[PDB]
C-alpha cells in the first residue's frame, strides 16, 4: 500500500511468521521490543488469602496465579487503577476472580486456572477469562492437595505492562533475523576450515539471493527485509500484539511531539 | 534388672524405630524417606560423629634421628590393650 | 558482568527464576524455680518492656500464624516475676521480616511451656546476590 | 514442586502441558525428546524447563494433614 | 465456630487456656499448633 511493507508467510492463533520489508532495521527492532515489553495487558495482581492448606506457600501460589494468563482482548477500555478515581478498585479498573478447593476425592484434588471464577462486573466485555488452550480445557495446574486440604482465594486482575513485571507480557519470544546471507559483513563467523560448511544455513536463506563471489563488497547495502515470527501467549490474538505493539510505540513517538508543544506555551 | 543412665541413640540404626519402619511408614512418622539417618539427636538438634583418624597402635616402626643427636635410628612400637 | 559477576535476565527472575524461600526459627520456654517461681506467656504492658509492637501478640503471647511481621514485633510475650513485671519476649531479628508461618505449643519433660515460633520469607535474586 | 507456569527464559504458557507430557511417556510410550514437541515447545529455553522439572510436590503430599 | 490450636497427627481443632495441660482430646501427641489468623492477608501477585 504506502510506506512499510508486509507480506505474512505462514500464520496461525499462536504465531505469525510474516516478513516486514522497505523497513528501517531502528524501526524492525523498536517494534520488537515494544511488542515484548509494553502492550498492555490483564493479570491478577493481589491475592487475598482466607485460607490455603496446601504444601504450597502463601507467596510461591499468589507467584503463579500472576503468570497465569488472563484475557485481554477488550484491555484497551479498562483502567489503570492508578487512574481510576476509586479509593483502591473498582469494575471500571478491575477483574476480581475467586478459587475455592478442596480435597473431597481420595485421590489428589487438582486445582486449575478453570477454577478461577470472576466475581466483578464484567460490565460485559472480553475480559479476565482465564485463557486455557489445554486439550481437556484446564489449563495451567495451579496446584495439588491431599485429603482435607482447602484453598480459599481472592484475586484481583489489573492492567499491566511487561515493564512493571513479565506476568504483563503478551508476546513470550519473537523470531528475528535479516540478511541470512552475511551480505552487508554485519558478522564475521568464528570456525576451524570453513566458515560456510561449519555455520548452519537458514530457512531465511531461500527467499533472498544468494551472494556469489565475483561481485565486489556491497557497503552502500542498507538493510531492510526482516523475517520475524511473533508468538503469544495468549492474553490477546497474535495478530493484536503486532497492531497493538505497532500502535504503541506509535502513541509513544506522539507523546513527544504533544510534549514539545505544551512546552511550546514557554 | 537396674538401670543406669540413657544411651543416645543413631537413627536408623538396629536400635532405632525408623530402621525397620518403610515408605508409608516413615511420611506417616514425618520422617522424610529419603533421610539416610547416621546421626544422633541431643537435646533437639541433629549431632553427628566426626571420624577421628590416628595412627592404628601395636605396630613397629624405625624412623632415622636428625643429624644433632646422640641416637641414629630408634625402633618404635605403640602397644595398647585392644 | 565483568571481574566475575553476571548479568541477569530480569524478566526471567519474574517469571521465578531462583526464587527460593527461607525459614528462621526463634524459640522459648518458661523458666522453673524450685521454689515455684515461674515465667509466663502473654501479651504485657506497664505493670522493663520491649520497643516493638506487642500488638500482633494474642493473649497466649505468640502471634497467630498467618500475621506479616517485619521490624522488631514481638513474636512472643513472656514476663518473668521477681520482687511484678520484667519483660522476657522475643523480637524478630532487627533486620529481617516475613510472615509468621507455624507456631506450636509444647511441654518439656519438666512439663514447662515450650514454644517454637517460624517466620518465612521468599527471597527473590537481586543484584548483591551470590551464585 | 509443582510444574512452572511458563518459562523463565521467553515466558511460553507450559503449566498446562506437564500433565499430557506424563502421558506421552507412560500411555503413549514415547521418549522424552518426542513427547517434548508433540506438546510444541520448540526451543530448549521451554524444553529444558519440562524435561527438567522435578515434582516434588507429590512427594509433599503424601504427608497428613 | 473459631477454634485456636490443633493436634500435629490427629488434626483436630483442640484449644484451651492456662493449666490445661498441653495434650489432645485422644493423641496424647503433646505437640499443638495454633492454626491461622482470621485476619485475611494479602500478597503482591508478583
Ligand atoms: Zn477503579
Ligand atoms: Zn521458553
Ligand atoms: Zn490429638
Amino acid at each position: 500500500e504506502e510506506g512499510p511493507q508486509v507480506k505474512i508467510r505462514e500464520a496461525s492463533k499462536d504465531n505469525v511468521d510474516f516478513i516486514l520489508s522497505n523497513v528501517d532495521l531502528a524501526m524492525a527492532n523498536s517494534l520488537r521490543r515494544v511488542m515484548i515489553a509494553e502492550i498492555p495487558t490483564l493479570a491478577i495482581d493481589s491475592v487475598e488469602v482466607e485460607t490455603n492448606t496446601t504444601v504450597l506457600a502463601d507467596e510461591f501460589i499468589a507467584h503463579r496465579l500472576g503468570l497465569i494468563p488472563l484475557q485481554s482482548m477488550d484491555i484497551e477500555q479498562l483502567e489503570y487503577s492508578r487512574d481510576c478515581f476509586c479509593e483502591d478498585h473498582c469494575d471500571k479498573c478491575s477483574v476480581v476472580l475467586t478459587l475455592q478447593a478442596f480435597g473431597e476425592s481420595e485421590s489428589t484434588t487438582n486445582v486449575y486456572s478453570k477454577d478461577l471464577v470472576i466475581v466483578s462486573n464484567l460490565m460485559g466485555r472480553n475480559i479476565g477469562h482465564p485463557i486455557i488452550q489445554d486439550k481437556e480445557g484446564n489449563g495451567v495446574l495451579i496446584c495439588k492437595l491431599r485429603k482435607g486440604q482447602e484453598l480459599k482465594l481472592t484475586c484481583v486482575a489489573k492492567k499491566g505492562i511487561a515493564k512493571e513485571h513479565a506476568k504483563w507480557g503478551p508476546a513470550a519470544a519473537i523470531e528475528f533475523e535479516y540478511d541470512p546471507w552475511n551480505k552487508l559483513k554485519h558478522t564475521d563467523y568464528w570456525y576451524e576450515q570453513d566458515s560456510a560448511k561449519e555455520w548452519p544455513q537458514s530457512k531465511n536463506c531461500e527467499y533472498e539471493d544468494p551472494p556469489n563471489e565475483g561481485d565486489p563488497f556491497d557497503y552502500k547495502a542498507q538493510a531492510d527485509t526482516f523475517y520475524m515470527n511473533v508468538e503469544s501467549v495468549g492474553s490477546i490474538p497474535v495478530d493484536q500484539v503486532v497492531v497493538r505493539g505497532i500502535d504503541t510505540l506509535q502513541k509513544k513517538v506522539a507523546s513527544i511531539l504533544l510534549a514539545l508543544t505544551q512546552m511550546d506555551q514557554d | 534388672k537396674v538401670f543406669i543412665g540413657r544411651l543416645p541413640i543413631m537413627l536408623r540404626s538396629k536400635n532405632c524405630y525408623l530402621s525397620e519402619a518403610t515408605e508409608s511408614d516413615l511420611y506417616k512418622l514425618k520422617e522424610c524417606p529419603f533421610d539416610m539417618g547416621g546421626y544422633f539427636i541431643i537435646n533437639g538438634s541433629e549431632k553427628v560423629l566426626i571420624a577421628q583418624e590416628r595412627s592404628a597402635g601395636n605396630i613397629v616402626q624405625v624412623f632415622k634421628k636428625a643429624a644433632p643427636s646422640p641416637i641414629s635410628h630408634v625402633a618404635e612400637i605403640r602397644s595398647a590393650l585392644e | 558482568n565483568q571481574e566475575d559477576s553476571m548479568i541477569m535476565n530480569q524478566s526471567s527472575i519474574d517469571r521465578g527464576l531462583f526464587r527460593s524461600l527461607f525459614f528462621r526459627s526463634y524459640m522459648d520456654q518458661e523458666k522453673k524455680y524450685g521454689m515455684s517461681i515461674t515465667e509466663t506467656f502473654e501479651k504485657p504492658q506497664r505493670t522493663r518492656m520491649k520497643h516493638g509492637t506487642y500488638d500482633k501478640l494474642d493473649d497466649d503471647g505468640l502471634i497467630a500464624p498467618g500475621v506479616r511481621v517485619s521490624g522488631e514485633d514481638v513474636i512472643i510475650g513472656k514476663t518473668t516475676p521477681i520482687s511484678s513485671k520484667r519483660d522476657a519476649s522475643t523480637p524478630l531479628r532487627s533486620t529481617e521480616n516475613g510472615i509468621v508461618d507455624q507456631v506450636l505449643v509444647t511441654t518439656n519433660q519438666d512439663g514447662l511451656k515450650f514454644v517454637k515460633v517460624r517466620v518465612r520469607t521468599t527471597k527473590i535474586p537481586q543484584i548483591g546476590d551470590k551464585f | 514442586m509443582i510444574v512452572p507456569v511458563r518459562c523463565f527464559s521467553c515466558g511460553k504458557v507450559v503449566g498446562d502441558k506437564w500433565e499430557s507430557y506424563l502421558n506421552l511417556l507412560q500411555e503413549d510410550e514415547l521418549d522424552e525428546g518426542t513427547a517434548l514437541s508433540r506438546l510444541g515447545l520448540k526451543r530448549y529455553c521451554c524444553r529444558r524447563m519440562i524435561l527438567t522439572h522435578v515434582d516434588l510436590i507429590e512427594k509433599f503430599l503424601r504427608y497428613n494433614p | 465456630a473459631t477454634l485456636k490450636y490443633i493436634c500435629a497427627e490427629c488434626s483436630s481443632k483442640l484449644s484451651l487456656s492456662r493449666t490445661d495441660a498441653v495434650r489432645c482430646k485422644d493423641c496424647g501427641h503433646r505437640i499443638l499448633l495454633k492454626a491461622r489468623t482470621k485476619r485475611l492477608v494479602q500478597f503482591e501477585a508478583r
